[PDB]
């Protein structure tokens, strides 16, 4: 049973190219695309990295089919912090909780 | 091979449920439809 | 629901940034004229 | 001492780059000018192998 669920219920896009990992991550709760609410991002702050972080942002809403007027909502959690080389994903995921 | 009987004829059952499906709900652009669907089945056959 | 990391290819340059993670959203939008049965639940709970 | 020839470009163009991205059907191929394996526009999200695989 356990193994139908992941067929039916967890894993059920992995061998499936017309459901991008991202859309079906969120396709098994019921969510959409469009409840993608926040995205905190890297946001280190050089001239290079946050033009291209937030450039790539786009495209994976532009493709997915988000809403048109539906924008993602950027949390740089950086300003107050810095960057800790290392620990950056982890103090941006620790907010995100 | 007990597993891949219940597979087997899982299709045959599913196959037929477009039949039931494909032939009444859309017009004659229907071979667009039909391999759109025929192919998940084949795929969702092939991962079972 | 997901982590994943990705790369261009060889590591190459190290100082800048690139396309990779926009992999995660490679699917493919060639045929949407027919409804994908896998995204709905009511079609998922019934196979289940 | 040419065991490692280091590529110079990609197999995509910058204007090719995204669009191999998520397309995930996106299989290289030979050129006919160039020798190379590079990716066409020409099979790059066609519905011919996107949804058969």
């Amino acid at each position: 049973l356990r193994a139908a669920q992941q067929q039916w219920g967890n894993d059920f896009y992995k061998r499936d190219p017309r459901i991008a990992p991202l859309r079906g991550a969120l396709a098994t709760y019921g969510l959409t695309i469009d409840d993608l609410g926040v995205a905190s991002f890297h946001g280190t702050s050089t001239k290079a990295n946050d033009k291209n972080e937030s450039a790539t942002i786009n495209e994976m809403m532009k493709h997915l089919g988000r809403s048109e007027g539906n924008p993602v909502i950027g949390v740089f959690q950086k300003f107050l912090t810095g960057h800790p080389k290392g620990a950056a994903g982890a103090w941006m995921m620790n907010g995100a909780l | 091979v007990t597993r891949e009987a219940q597979i087997k004829d899982w299709v045959e059952n599913e196959l037929e449920a477009l039949k039931l499906e494909a032939e009444e709900i859309p017009s004659e652009d229907q071979n667009e439809f039909l391999l759109e669907r025929t192919r998940e089945i084949h795929n969702e056959a092939e991962s079972q | 629901a997901m982590a994943a990391t990705a790369t261009d290819k060889i590591g190459r340059s190290v100082p800048a940034p690139g396309k990779g993670i926009l992999t995660t959203a490679r699917e493919h939008h060639s045929s949407v004229k027919y409804a994908s049965p896998n995204l709905n639940m009511k079609y998922r709970k019934r196979q289940l | 001492n040419k065991l490692f020839v280091s590529k110079e470009h990609a197999p995509y163009t910058d204007e090719l780059e995204e669009d191999v991205y998520l397309d995930p059907l996106a299989r290289v191929s030979k050129d006919k000018k160039s020798g190379s394996l590079t990716f066409n526009s020409k099979n790059i999200q066609s519905k011919d192998s996107y949804i058969n695989a």
